């Protein structure tokens, strides 16, 4: 049989193939004279519809088009940390360095790891010739990072027993560092699987998620809060922030890697993460280091084949099971899978197939669910055991800034959690822009025996925060058909304080030295005051009220205005140079300050 | 190596149906070549294969099929994409919508030719834009501001002054040599001869380029018209290390021609009937932009657009708000007060901004004078809105004091001379004397430190 | 503004024959000679018997004038002045008069605004309105 069919005809991101009998669905195949790279999507006789990861103008009828037998895959292996890759895997960072171009040329097929690099591996000492070893069993560790300890591990396809196993010392992508045999047949393997970006990498359970995805904004982390092992999706118009939450969570939070995934995204954006991330810094066991240790860029930008967004989502969930399954609480940021979902509506165009809403097609919910649904908290496969997470953060960009958007229709079904981003905050430049009507999170009933354990006072601060910033609303909808006269001294205190929590708790200006980040002993300090002053206002009023020497939220803000200033000032609190211990004694002090002020006034 | 073998010219025209013309018995097709066609009087025209399968060429036509016939139409396939002469010898030059001259000077002599899809620029090599170009327009300069190299369009309803506030950033837009590419698309004449006039006004006339498609000029040829820009745009900026700025001028009758010829070819409808991949093709113009590791060259794009009955949230504004660093939105509200330039700062933003300003590009307290003028004009707003139901009555004095902000803040900031030079100190310090209306405690957006060392001035 | 190459020259060898034409009808006798020389550059073109086809071929060769808008002011001049000397027949004026005229012509900024092509406008519809007037008295 032949190894090549040919180009029958083409459509932008489609090409047709003759003489492809005996090809595969989802095959991964080889276009044109230059190698363009791309997957078989529909069979049609002893032909082939194939849908192409590069730009197709300049392929001709009668091409050749050869065949691979392999589907979509992704090289695994030491090497990844750090590196840029395009929806096809390639390494921009060696692209760079091979062409000396500005732009990435049509049929580039650099190896997606860099195999003259020798690695320092460390195999398990546990195994030797002989053993018994199964798919996901560490058998050495590479040390590529200070940070980020690789844990190479066997192919979750292969199992056997130890035919060889390498010695401590100095190996890359090609040298044979184990063999295995199973049934009397030998399996040889050097550091670097690779994985079809299609298959869902198996665990040995999908556990219930209870760790909260600690982010640097306040009003997630606090209000809405994600958890490492869950889905979650940002929803927002242009402009909304949801790109800066994704840049936030990246660069501040407790995960122990990031794969970030630039689907479709504006190109100054993977400049600003190479620019930022390689001298932003996180500390382990006293040693400063550069976050970018622990993260890696899937890029595919606006501009970039259509198709690509497609591997480029399967590229960066796939790497992400991949250090899940090392036991690490992976997070990955899909940066857009409405500008997926729209290559995926590109692809459907071209085959002629019918649309469902707004032209996506009718797979696109099966598709979105099939991929968010890859998170979890799992026991990996294998024998040293594990508990790696992926939590997954969809940026949905909803056309027209309308969530009966069918991305956003699609999405809300599936995760579990929903930051909406309001583009009327955005347009005041309140910030991080979060919808708190709106949004929610199910990992409430799971965390709070996490906060229970370490918080004890936060459930009820969370629910009354919630309540004052539910009641302004229906303030709202009374005061502008009467106008605020019509307002009781409760009701004052109520938008008071929403006030409060909006303007100083919710808003947080994240390129700022002090709001950078938020520890959540600042977190919950900033609230307990604002919600400590609350009841105490409330309780004044309630205390006095039943007498003519009524109190007034008037009579308050006159006696307490340095304190609603103070309260306004705990924002400003810098975790550089002030510890934890000194910002909670400042927040103290105000509640000291707040109890005797009041107590003046009763 | 240049393309040696002989060029093959078929009269098999097999079909003709709106702007495509479909050929049979082609050998080998390959798919975007460009053909052109002699129309049997001996009219020339051009198009690109848009479709291959086995013989048939699926060609659309740039200068429209009408006249276009089944028997005597003779089709000259070039065997290659639609490559472009460039040199640095188009500046100072004015050229119709497909890049043929206009000025009546000769034919552009190639320094080089390159394809018009550009490529796509590696995000390793990209540089992220940062250093501030002053527009000199407070409205821009102080709230909105441009780095060298960023993509931002101006937003406008349609009969706003946006062509004069286009034209006064090329009479003052400059940093802290400089070169042109301008283009527009389905223009009126009455507007052509005021941009090619300003640019003879400013005297920058030597150091631009004009790429003219008219309203009455070929619909298809708008598809090519801003890319025929940036491709002399990347040869400026990327070859010849050029500081260039673009101008593409109303994208939405650039916008236009794709909603046509996608309804032409029964591509799958996004919203409003814009083809699915709008999201694409607009990327694929507004992606060329920005520095490139160890070029001085870094293209700025400022597009244009008249939004469709003034709605932001309609698909051209909406998709190019995805892909664009931020937007400048220019408003009916205040040009009919005469607030020229109209330019609302409220819906506008620059993303870019974050790291354009402060120590070393501009004075200190410009990114927390940016976002408590943001503060102050919204709530501005916000009390001008209660005003207008329950009357000065209800609005506390704190209130009245956001009203007359927004107020004083429209007749002082925003409003400057089409002529008038601003530098960002002075719109800073026009900024301050506005914030210092209210008490320095007040200033809830401003840090402590910043408020000491310019509130009290 | 602008044509197709073909138009555009086209237009060209029009405006040359045109002004060869204008002179010889203004002056059958080369008694305008300081005008004659201000053309000798267009009229060669035409007062030799070339074919259309030569002078188009000099035209896009650039051996010929070919910039329009000076063929059009050059053009407009000498029209101007022709019709001037027409709308006057009966009243001849002095050659040195139709020079000195010229001159103030060559010199104008633009004739289409100037006063001078509001006169003749008037004296037009003027001479125009009589040429199939009846006998009656506002006629007479
Ligand atoms: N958290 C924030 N803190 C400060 N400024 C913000 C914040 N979120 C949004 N802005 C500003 O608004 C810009 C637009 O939001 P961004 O996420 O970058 O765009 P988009 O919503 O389209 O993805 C930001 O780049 C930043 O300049």
């Amino acid at each position: 049989e032949s190894t090549f069919g040919y180009v029958h005809g083409v459509s932008g991101p489609v090409v047709t193939a003759c003489d492809m009998a005996g090809a595969a669905m989802y095959e991964l195949v080889r276009v044109g004279h230059s190698e363009l790279v791309g997957e078989i999507i529909r069979l049609e006789g002893d032909m082939a519809t194939i849908q192409v990861y590069e730009e197709t103008s300049g392929v001709s009828v009668g091409d050749p088009v050869l065949r691979t037998g392999k589907p979509l895959s992704v090289e695994l292996g030491p090497g990844i940390m750090g590196a840029i890759f395009d929806g096809i895997q390639r390494p921009l960072s060696d692209i760079s360095s091979q062409t000396q171009s500005i732009y990435i040329p049509r049929g580039v097929n650099v190896s997606a790891l860099s195999r003259d690099i020798k690695w320092e591996f460390i195999p398990s000492k546990n195994l030797r010739v002989g053993s018994h070893i199964t798919g996901g069993d560490i058998y050495g560790i590479v040390n590529e990072n200070s940070l980020i300890k690789h844990k190479i591990m066997l192919p979750p396809r292969s199992r056997g027993s130890v035919t060889y196993i390498a010695p401590p010392g100095n190996y890359d992508a090609s040298d044979v560092v184990l063999e295995l045999e199973f049934e009397g047949v030998k399996e040889k393997l050097s550091m670097v699987q690779v994985w079809p970006v299609r298959q869902v990498r198996p665990v040995t359970e999908k556990l219930p998620a209870n760790h909260p995805l600690l982010t640097g904004q306040r009003v997630l982390d606090a209000l809405f809060p994600c958890v490492q092992g869950g889905t979650t999706a940002i929803p927002g118009a242009f402009g909304c922030g949801k790109t800066v939450i994704s840049q936030s969570l990246s660069k501040y939070s407790n995960s122990d890697v990031i794969i970030y995934v630039g689907c479709g995204e504006r190109g100054n954006e993977m400049s600003e993460v190479l620019r930022d991330f390689p001298e932003l810094t996180m500390e382990v066991d006293g040693k400063v280091e550069s976050i970018m240790k622990r993260t890696a860029l899937v890029a595919n930008t606006s501009n970039m084949p259509v198709a690509a967004r497609e591997a480029s989502i399967y590229t960066g969930i796939t790497l992400s099971e991949y250090f899940r399954d090392m036991g690490y609480h992976v997070s990955m940021m899909a940066d857009s899978t409405s500008r997926w979902a729209e290559a995926l509506r590109e692809i459907s165009g071209r085959l002629a197939e019918m649309p469902a809403d707004s032209g996506y097609p009718a797979y696109l919910g099966a598709r979105l669910a099939s991929f968010y649904e890859r998170a979890g908290r799992v026991k990996c496969l294998g024998n040293p055991e594990r508990e790696g997470s992926v939590s997954i953060v969809g940026a949905v960009s909803p056309p027209g800034g309308d969530f009966s958007d069918p991305v956003t229709s699609a999405t809300l079904g599936i995760v579990q959690v929903f930051w909406g981003l309001d583009k009327k905050l955005a347009q005041r430049k309140h910030f991080p822009s979060v919808n708190w009507l709106i949004s929610y999170s199910k990992y409430m009933r799971a965390l709070d025996e996490y906060y229970d354990k370490h918080f004890t006072e936060f459930v009820p601060l969370r629910t009354k925060a919630k309540e004052i910033l539910q009641e302004e609303e229906d303030l709202a909808e009374i005061v502008q058909l009467v106008g605020k006269a019509s307002l009781a001294e409760t009701d004052k205190i109520t938008l008071e304080v929403a006030k409060l929590i909006k303007d100083d708790f919710l808003q947080q200006n994240g390129y700022t030295p002090y709001d950078r980040f938020c520890p959540f002993y600042k977190t919950v300090g900033m609230l307990s005051n604002m919600i400590s002053f609350y009841d105490m206002a409330r309780r004044a009023v309630e205390t006095t009220a039943q007498s003519d020497n009524k109190i007034t939220w008037s009579i308050i803000r006159e006696h307490m205005g340095e304190i609603l200033y103070k309260l306004s000032s705990m924002k400003f609190k810098d975790p550089v140079k002030d510890g934890e211990a000194k910002i909670k004694a400042d927040y103290a002090q105000l509640l000291e300050d707040m109890q005797n002020a009041f107590r003046s006034l009763e | 190596n240049y393309l040696s073998q002989p060029r093959l010219t078929y009269k098999t025209v097999s079909g003709v149906n709106g702007p495509l013309v479909i050929l049979d018995h082609v050998k080998f097709p390959r798919y975007a070549e460009i053909v052109h066609l002699t129309l049997p009087d001996g009219t020339k025209r051009s198009g690109q294969v848009l479709e291959v399968s086995g013989s048939k060429a699926v060609v659309q036509v740039f200068e429209g099929t009408s006249g276009i016939d089944a028997k005597k139409t003779s089709c000259e396939f070039t065997g290659d994409i639609l490559r472009t002469p460039v040199s640095e010898d188009m500046l100072g030059r004015v050229f119709n919508g497909s890049g043929k001259p206009i000025d009546r000077g000769p034919v552009v002599l190639a320094e080089d030719f390159l394809d018009i899809m550009g490529q796509p620029i590696n995000p390793q090599c990209r540089i992220y834009p940062e250093e501030m170009i002053q527009t000199g327009i407070s409205a821009i300069d102080g709230m909105n501001s441009i780095a060298r190299g960023q993509k931002i369009p101006i937003f406008s309803a349609a009969g706003l002054p946006h062509n004069e506030i286009a034209a006064q950033i090329c009479r003052q837009a400059g940093l802290v040599n400089f070169a042109i590419v301008f283009a527009a698309m389905g223009v009126n004449m009455e507007t052509a001869r005021f941009f090619k006039s300003d640019f003879e006004e400013n005297g920058s006339m030597d150091n631009v380029c004009l790429f003219l498609n008219l309203a009455n000029d070929p619909t298809i040829e708008r598809i090519i018209t801003p890319r025929l820009a940036l491709t002399t745009a990347e040869f400026l900026a990327y070859q010849c290390e050029k500081h260039v700025l673009v101008i593409l001028t109303d994208m939405s009758s650039y916008a236009e021609a794709l909603r046509e010829v996608s309804a032409a070819r029964e591509e799958v409808p996004g919203r409003r009937g814009f083809p699915g991949y709008m999201y694409t093709d607009l990327a694929t113009i507004y992606e060329r932009a920005g520095r490139v590791e160890g070029r001085n060259g870094s293209i700025t794009q400022i597009p244009i657009l008249t939004m469709p009955n003034d709605d932001i949230t309609h698909p051209i504004p909406d998709l190019t708000g995805y892909i664009t660093e931020g937007q400048i939105y220019v408003d009916r509200q205040l040009h009919n007060r005469q607030i020229y330039p109209p330019i609302n700062v409220l819906p506008s933003l620059s993303r870019l901004m974050k790291s354009a300003i402060g120590e070393g590009m501009t004075r200190k307290d410009h990114a927390d004078v940016s976002n408590q003028l943001y503060a102050c004009y919204a709530i501005g707003k916000d009390v001008q809105a209660m005003k207008a139901v329950v009357g000065e009555e209800a609005l506390t004095s704190d209130d009245l004091l956001y009203l007359e902000f927004l107020q004083k803040f429209e007749k002082n900031f925003i409003t400057q001379g089409p002529y008038e030079n601003r530098t960002v100190y002075e719109t800073l310090d026009i900024g301050w004397q506005l914030l210092r209306i209210f008490p320095k405690e007040m200033l809830k957006r401003i840090p402590q430190s910043t408020l000491s060392e310019f509130y009290p001035r | 503004g602008g044509l197709t190459s073909e138009q555009y020259h086209s237009q060209v060898v029009g405006k040359i024959g045109y002004i060869a034409r204008c002179m010889q009808t203004i002056d059958p006798e080369n008694n305008l000679k300081k005008i004659r020389e201000d053309y000798q550059d267009v009229l060669i073109w035409a007062e030799k018997n070339y074919r259309f086809e030569e002078i188009l071929e000099a035209s896009k060769s650039g051996k010929c004038p070919n910039d329009l808008d000076a063929l059009s002011r050059r053009s407009l001049i000498l029209q101007e002045l022709l019709r001037l000397v027409s709308s006057i027949s009966p009243f001849k004026m002095k050659l040195d008069l139709i020079e000195s005229q010229y001159e103030k012509m060559k010199q104008h900024v633009n004739l289409w605004k100037s006063d001078y092509h509001v006169k003749l406008n008037q004296l037009n519809q003027l001479t125009d309105y009589l040429k199939n007037a009846a006998p009656t008295p506002k006629n007479n």
